């Protein structure tokens, strides 16, 4: 019962529909430079709006 | 140019600091114990032989911290029963619809819907149907809640012991049981429920005292039950062998526990213990086999300058399981002042 | 005039020895290892103890080469009251280390709760107020009198000085060497023969090796006590009963029997922090 | 018999995967500016915990955090003032997971007693009860994450993970299909789906309201330690034993960039992405997290100061910040 099972899985699995990688690329690219100036993280963000400052 | 708030926010996390220093200190006092073992090894016999305490259940630190959970499955085990009985008298069926719209409120149910739920009991057959249904998913302590929850109604309503292991959810996996010897308090884990994968988690000790890993003598003869060519005891050398040189366990002593004395005896007075180890030939005897295991089972420690093993025999033996164990971890808590004197 | 320049080149040898030392091991102790454990406080204390006890050596030494002490009451006041004090503190953090290690070994299960970073404290706290409680009359008795045309500075007394100076000479014999040599042996005794009766040091060649270490450690730490304590002591005593008369000999023997114990305070960092292996844990990174 | 047709649909997959492959990632961000040399700075440190730090969880308002630790002990932190609100002690010391609502009202935990605990934050009479103690798992308690304000979803030694309705004790949905034991599981930004990454190598999304699995995902080799989505959901990280992080596509279905470096040969125990998705974090048990570029598969940053394994690592929803906690039972907040 666990192999038909599997095979009825992976065959759900099998019956889905795939973008290219080029465009699923562009679209993490458009998503990071897009949020670019949004990240204080990637960027220094000035002291003046850190939160986070010593006392 | 801080005003109230903020020192009322260092005032808080100040007594926080306070009772995690307590409690710290408090836990850095026991003793920790890893039970280990092979399947049917005694260890739940060398558990009961303690017999001092075996459980928990504090005064007050968790009762307090369970009294939501007593009306949430009050509340949840009469609502289940209020829709498992469908898909005599209108009285009860208002009190009912009273109790559905005040139901998404918890908290204070100790008097309000415990007198409407009180009143709603004058119904003969709504405990036979709760009875007859047996196929939903529901608590089979539903009136085991409601019958001792509406006798008494309090503000500040802290029950004991009983209603506290009422709701509580048995576990699964780890097994704590502290029991206390000598001035001294110990804190023993059996493992034994847990079969998922023993490298995720044993990891999660790393700095426990000691580890009691029980095997039992008798299964020299006892071949393994899911493979019958192998023979159990050296599955349990494999396991000792593998606890033994484990990373995480690299400096830990271990009180290995030889359970079945009379049993290994009475068993190797037909038969030789040849069958068991094909390379030994001393004697068919309970004392030169009890040693031979016993070294052949200690051999495995492969650092024998900085791990010490110590191995005691059971199976209705007196006080000196414990006092065996007491030894070990004073011998251990040696080591350790040592190592943290300086000297070592 | 070549005995003034042995004693001063003894006092500064000591003098420097001692001060770079004590200040290493506190500079270990502070940057690297922390004061987050019994042992590391007692030996951060201990080398306080030492490195201003040590840090009086200038001024007994100029003292001595001058034969006039020229920096006024006051100070004489503070150096010879930072002396005793000190001194107090190194020995009786030596004996609460002696305490604190027998009771590790010989009362483990007492040693679980007692043997606490904050109890550690209070102890050194005690150590330095009874030490207080000893050396503030060394604050109100010294003062800085006058005799043959040159300027001295020691301790006066009252109208029986022969008395209160019996006093004082009693209760450093006996509060700083009798009492202590008896606590360190007892304790150190007992601690080896516990240690003798442990499984995880016998019954093998290395735990065997390792025992007579911890053995030699203590013998060490005993031996260097007694030897670098006894003569000062001794000398003390029979000075206080016999008249030695003023000589060459006698003034480098008691110059040299003064710098003993200071080689003890020099020695402490040594026998007692480099030697721990928790130390020597954090000098093997580097 | 059947094996040999799941052994062709599993073929037919990996084909219809290859011939969906037409440019790698590393070509097609081969002509954007690098982020340069990250150099963040340890401005806050949350002492208190005396025992193994486990995980962590930041609140949706970017200030609040909880963490779990060995010691039994839950301690939501004020990541700005350095305090600590609030100290839940735990029935189980062994805890290895919590979670935070995104309310803030509740807190999740579990560990080896196989119970997801649930607790209030906001009683009215001050301290923290316990709002339901959820039973079902019989493994231990690996991750668990709130929906919302009334359904969690964890995961559990038992090769399974399960949904929860709260104020019912019961599960809803029941996710199998893992041969292996699922260590962590991340929630999609729009809460309906979330991926798990076990034991056995892979990693599986889930549908949480049918209950189904989507795709499964077999590119790394141990076991799956760390899952985190990328801001969108269109894409997650895992992190894994054999010292790779694996960046998988949800419509590429595919691999698409390995971060790995050939002096790191410990394991990953935690990933989370920053609030652009550019810059991957990691933690790993070499006492000290890399910083990953997401895109160019190059560390940018290092993350050191940790005396023992960084455990746990969670970067803020406004990305202002990312706490890391360890082994050596201290917290660190970086910017
Ligand atoms: C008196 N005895 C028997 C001691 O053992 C003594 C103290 C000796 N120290 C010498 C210099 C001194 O005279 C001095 C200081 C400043 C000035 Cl301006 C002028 C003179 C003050 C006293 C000790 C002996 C040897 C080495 C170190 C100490 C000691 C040991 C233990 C505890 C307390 C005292
Ligand atoms: C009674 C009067 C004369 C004594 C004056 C000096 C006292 C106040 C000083 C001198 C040296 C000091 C100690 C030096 C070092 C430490 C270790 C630290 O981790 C806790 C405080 C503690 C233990 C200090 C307590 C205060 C102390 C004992
Ligand atoms: C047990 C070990 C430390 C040995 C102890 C040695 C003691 C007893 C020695 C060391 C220095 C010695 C003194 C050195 C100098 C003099 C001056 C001389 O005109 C009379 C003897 C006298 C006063 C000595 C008496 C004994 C003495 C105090
Ligand atoms: N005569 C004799 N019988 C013993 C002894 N110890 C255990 N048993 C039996 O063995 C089972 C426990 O094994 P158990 O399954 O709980 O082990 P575990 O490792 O999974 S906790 C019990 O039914 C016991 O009658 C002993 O000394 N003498």
């Amino acid at each position: 019962a666990q192999a038909r099972k599997l095979v009825e899985q992976l065959k759900m699995e099998a019956n889905i529909d795939r973008i290219k990688v080029s465009k699923a690329a562009a679209d993490l690219m458009a998503y990071c430079e897009a949020h670019a100036k949004e990240d204080p993280l990637l960027t220094p963000v000035p002291a003046s709006e850190n939160p986070f400052r010593e006392k | 140019t801080l005003s109230a708030e903020d020192k009322a926010a260092v005032e808080r996390s100040k007594m926080i600091d306070r009772n995690l220093r307590e409690d710290g200190e408090k836990a850095a006092r026991e003793v920790k114990l890893l039970l280990l073992g092979a399947g049917e090894s005694g260890k739940s016999t060398i558990v009961k032989q303690m017999k001092i305490i075996h459980e928990a259940g504090y005064s007050e630190e968790e009762c307090k911290q369970y009294k939501a959970v007593v009306y949430s499955n009050t509340i949840q085990s009469i609502i289940a029963i209020i829709r498992a009985m469908g898909r005599s008298a209108r009285a009860d069926d208002a009190r009912q619809l009273f109790v559905l719209a005040g139901a998404a409120e918890e908290g204070f149910m100790t008097a309000e819907l415990a007198g409407v739920i009180k009143r709603l009991w004058k119904d003969s057959g709504v405990q036979a149907c709760f009875n007859r249904s047996r196929e939903y998913q529901l608590n089979d302590s539903a009136a085991y809640y409601l019958n001792d929850l509406d006798r008494i109604a309090q503000p500040n309503y802290i029950p004991t012991q009983q209603d506290v292991l009422r709701t509580r959810v048995k576990t699964t996996g780890i097994v704590e049981t502290h029991f206390t010897f000598k001035d001294l308090h110990f804190k023993m884990f059996d493992v034994g429920g847990q079969r998922s994968e023993r490298k995720k988690w044993i990891h999660c000790f790393e700095g426990v005292t000691a580890i009691i890993f029980c095997v039992a003598l008798s299964d020299y003869d006892l071949v393994l039950a899911e493979d019958e060519e192998m023979n159990r005891m050296h599955e349990s050398m494999k396991l000792f062998d593998s606890i033994c040189n484990n990373k995480w366990f690299t400096d830990t002593s271990i009180i290995l526990f030889l359970n079945k004395k009379d049993l290994f005896e009475e068993k190797i007075k037909k038969s030789p213990l040849t069958i068991c180890y094909p390379e030994y030939a001393g004697s068919n005897t309970y004392e030169e086999a009890a040693a031979y295991i016993q070294c052949q089972f200690e051999d495995l420690n492969k650092r024998k300058d900085t791990k010490e093993i110590y191995t005691h025999f059971t199976c209705a033996t007196d006080t000196k399981n414990v006092q065996f164990v007491f030894d070990a971890v004073t011998d251990v808590i040696i080591k350790n002042n040592l190592k943290d004197c300086g000297l070592f | 005039m070549i005995t003034a320049i042995t004693i001063m080149a003894l006092y500064s040898i000591v003098c420097v020895v001692g001060l770079f030392g004590n200040f290493l091991v506190m500079y270990v102790i502070v940057r690297y290892t922390k004061m987050k454990t019994a042992t590391n406080i007692y030996i951060f204390n201990l080398a306080l103890a030492d490195a201003l006890a040590t840090s009086t050596l200038p001024f007994q030494s100029v003292n001595y080469l001058m034969g006039t002490w020229p920096f006024g009451t006051i100070l004489c006041k503070i150096v010879i009251s930072i002396d005793y004090y000190n001194m107090f503190t190194s020995i009786f953090t030596l004996c609460t280390m002696s305490v604190d290690r027998y009771i590790a070994v010989c009362h483990p299960v007492k040693a679980l709760d007692f043997r606490t970073p904050r109890n550690a404290k209070i102890i050194n706290v005690c150590n330095w107020i009874l030490s207080s409680a000893i050396g503030l009359p060394v604050m109100f008795m010294a003062t800085t009198k006058y005799r043959q045309g040159s300027i001295d500075c020691t301790l006066t007394f009252s109208h029986p000085t022969w008395y209160w100076e019996n006093l004082l000479k009693i209760c450093v014999f006996i509060f700083a060497f009798i009492m202590p040599v008896l606590i360190i042996t007892v304790c150190y005794g007992l601690m080896i023969l516990r240690l003798k009766s442990v499984r995880m040091l016998s019954g093998s060649k290395e735990k065997d090796r390792n025992l007579r270490r911890i053995t030699r450690m203590v013998l060490v730490v005993v031996a260097v006590f007694i030897v670098c304590w006894t003569p000062i002591h001794i000398y003390v005593i029979i000075k206080a009963l016999v008249t030695i008369p003023e000589t060459t000999f006698q003034t480098v023997s008691w110059h040299f029997c003064i710098a003993l114990g200071y080689t003890n305070s020099c020695l402490n960092p040594v026998l007692y922090a480099f030697l721990d292996e928790n130390f020597k844990r954090c000098f093997r990174e580097f | 018999q059947l094996r040999q047709e799941a052994e062709q649909l599993k073929n037919q997959i990996r084909d219809a995967r290859k011939a969906c492959a037409d440019a790698t990632l590393s070509q097609i961000t081969n002509n954007i500016d690098p982020v340069g040399r990250i150099q963040m700075r340890t401005r806050r440190t949350l002492r208190g915990h005396l025992a193994k730090i486990y995980a962590m969880h930041w609140g949706t308002d970017s200030r609040l955090l909880v963490s779990a630790s060995q010691d039994g002990k839950l301690i939501i932190w004020d990541s700005y003032t350095t305090n600590k609100v609030h100290a839940i002690p735990l029935r189980s010391s062994w805890v290895m997971t919590c979670a935070y609502a995104p309310s803030g009202n509740y807190v999740a935990c579990g560990g080896l007693d196989n119970i997801c605990s649930i607790y209030n934050l906001k009683t009215r009479e001050g301290n923290v009860r316990v709002s339901r103690e959820l039973a079902g798992h019989t493994g231990y308690l690996s991750c668990c994450r709130f929906l919302d304000d009334n359904q969690i979803v964890t995961s559990s030694g038992d090769t399974t993970c399960a949904l929860w309705d709260i104020e019912t004790g019961q599960q809803t949905t029941t996710f199998t299909g893992h041969t292996g034991d699922v260590m962590s599981l991340s929630l999609a930004p729009d809460t309906r789906l979330f991926v798990s990454g076990a034991c056995d190598a892979s990693a599986k999304l889930w549908d949480v309201r049918e209950g189904m699995c989507r795709q499964t995902f077999t590119g790394h080799e141990s076991d799956i330690n760390a899952i985190c989505f990328f801001p969108n959901g269109n894409a997650f990280a895992t992190g894994s034993d054999d010292a790779t992080c694996r960046l998988f596509d949800l419509r590429a279905d595919q691999e698409l960039m390995t971060y790995s470096h050939d002096n790191i040969i410990c394991g990953i125990t935690s990933v989370s992405f920053s609030k652009s998705g550019r810059l991957l974090l990691a933690g790993y048990d070499d006492f000290n997290c890399n910083v990953w570029d997401a895109l160019k598969a190059d560390r940018a940053g290092v993350l050191a100061g940790h005396d023992n394994r960084v455990s746990c690592l969670g970067v803020t929803d406004d990305g202002m910040a990312v706490a890391t906690g360890s082994w050596d039972s201290f917290l660190k907040i970086w910017n």
